[PDB]
RNA sequence: AACGAGACUCUGGCAUGCUAACUAGUUACGCGACCCCCGAGCGGUCGGCGUCCCCCAACUUCUUAGAGGGACAAGUGGCGU
């Protein structure tokens, strides 16, 4: 049967890992993010006496990096930071070719578009807003905008229409179309503030989260409130998986892969067991991604190692 | 050396707890923005410090209940402590029987059941 | 509850982040000139030495001074009611 087996660690930061992600171009690949104020770039060994090494560190930052997503080539690589300004990188030896500039606050999530044309930015300046590649602002959203801090935003993968998700610390999800930037929807849910929210690949759902720990589903074009479960304290990051129908949440002490069909948890991925005491005797979980495999899934932690495991039949 | 936090900050740290409860985290950062948006400390380095306490003060929250400031849900099970404890719903476990003495003082009130006798020997300590 | 203490102001220590500079520099050549073969080669060229030449060159690391960020007993282990 389907279980987890734990795979490896990897080493090689000072800070806290903020985020991961991965292109399916490059599996062979991996990114991250860090408070260490620097995004390192892996060259994965598959061997167990280790499982990587960095390869490069991309250097220049004056606060974190909170999150950090790959192109659709894998050949470019961006950015968000608590410096207010964001980077275009190029992911082959260094070298910046764009830095964009214009916030007042931290830019705490970013997303980079299917046909790399449109980019987007949560501000806990209270807006979100556009941005062309050239670095420059296609539109800014001032109006019908949360009121409190943006906590995530996400393209939507589409049969070709333009959708864009964005949640917010004001308990709400926003739906936005473009050429018009208005409001499809608000979905109303979730006591405390929203952490993160998440798009299936085929697109209609929108799994979210937050200080609730709950995992409420959403329909993007139906606009129904299908279910909850009770996915614990607290939810930080959650992923869907490319080759299934599962959902994989973080919490603190533990990340809950949960099957979708039917609802129940396969397993609770534990780490080492270290005795200490008492407020997080593990680091918490905080960030996590699967690999596009599918086989191999892996976590942020704040003890600034990256957990890898892998699924064992 | 020193550095003993003065009251300034511990009023204040106190007051921004009760009423924005559910903002805070547990990390130093998380908690400096806050205080940041929700109020204003007109200097740099005194926000470095009372984000300092209410993180300390936030650790201490999620034990046993503080007793220098409030929450709502320690007051929910504060009230569900008081009204109900689950020890008993009988009064006390609805018969206890008594020694003479006792029986004497009953007997000239006109009550006559449910005593036993047991005429415990002298005297005190003795 | 108030004054003093602290808070505050100035100064030092941390920025290859931000802002911009022939009354501040660096780098890059374009160089042409001088110099010694001093090294491969021949003296040229390539490399080395500073100065003049420097631009309608490129940049702001160094220098300058402004806006910002950073340190909080923050994290861990002991000890303390």
């Amino acid at each position: 049967t389907e279980q987890m087996t734990l795979r490896g660690t990897l080493k090689g930061h000072n800070g806290w890992v903020t985020q991961i992600a991965t292109t399916p171009q490059f599996p062979d690949m991996i990114l991250s993010a860090s408070r260490d104020k620097t995004i390192i770039m892996w060259k994965l060994t598959r061997d167990e006496t280790n499982y990587g090494i960095p390869q490069r560190a991309l250097r220049g930052h004056s606060h974190f990096v909170s999150d950090v997503v790959i192109s659709s080539d894998g050949q470019f690589a961006l950015s968000g930071s608590w410096d207010g300004t964001l980077r275009l990188w190029d992911l082959t030896t260094g070298t910046t070719t764009r830095r964009f500039v214009g916030h007042t606050k931290d830019v705490l999530s970013v997303a980079f578009s299917s046909d790399n044309r449109q980019i987007v930015s949560g501000s806990r300046d209270k807006t979100i807003k556009l941005w062309n590649t050239l670095g420059v602002c296609k539109y800014t959203v001032q109006d019908e905008s949360h009121s409190e801090w943006v906590s995530c935003v996400r393209f939507s993968p589409n049969s070709s229409n333009p959708i864009i998700v964005s949640c917010g610390w004001d308990k709400l999800v926003k739906v936005w179309n473009l050429a018009n930037c208005k409001l499809k929807t608000n979905h109303i849910g979730h006591t405390g503030y929203l952490n993160t929210v998440t798009v299936s690949p085929d697109g209609s759902l929108c799994a979210s989260g937050g200080k609730d720990g709950q995992a409420m589903l959403w329909d993007l074009n139906e606009g129904k409130h299908l279910y909850t479960l009770d996915g614990g304290d607290i939810i930080n990051a959650l992923c869907f998986s490319p080759n299934r129908y599962w959902l994989c949440a973080a919490t603190g002490p533990s990340i809950k892969i949960w099957d979708l069909e039917g609802k129940i948890i396969v397993d609770e991925l534990k780490q080492e067991v270290i005795s200490t005491s008492s407020k997080a005797e593990p680091p918490q979980c905080t960030s996590l991604a699967w690999s596009a495999d599918g086989q191999t899934l892996f976590a942020g932690y704040t003890d600034n190692l990256v957990r890898v495991w892998q699924v064992t039949i | 050396m020193g550095r003993v936090r003065t009251k300034t900050v511990k009023k204040a740290a106190r007051v921004i707890i009760e009423k924005y409860y559910t903002r805070l985290g547990n990390d130093f950062h998380t908690n400096k923005r806050v205080c940041e948006e929700i109020a204003i400390i007109p200097s740099k380095k005194l926000r470095n410090k009372i984000a300092g306490y209410v993180t300390h003060l936030m650790k201490r929250i999620q034990r046993g209940p503080v007793r220098g400031i409030s929450i709502k849900l320690q007051e929910e099970e504060r009230e569900r402590r008081d009204n109900y404890v689950p020890e008993v719903s009988a009064l006390d476990q609805e018969i206890i029987e008594v020694d003479p003495d006792t029986k004497e003082m009953l007997k000239l009130l006109d009550f006559g059941s449910l005593s036993n006798l047991q005429v415990t020997q002298p005297t005190v300590g003795m």
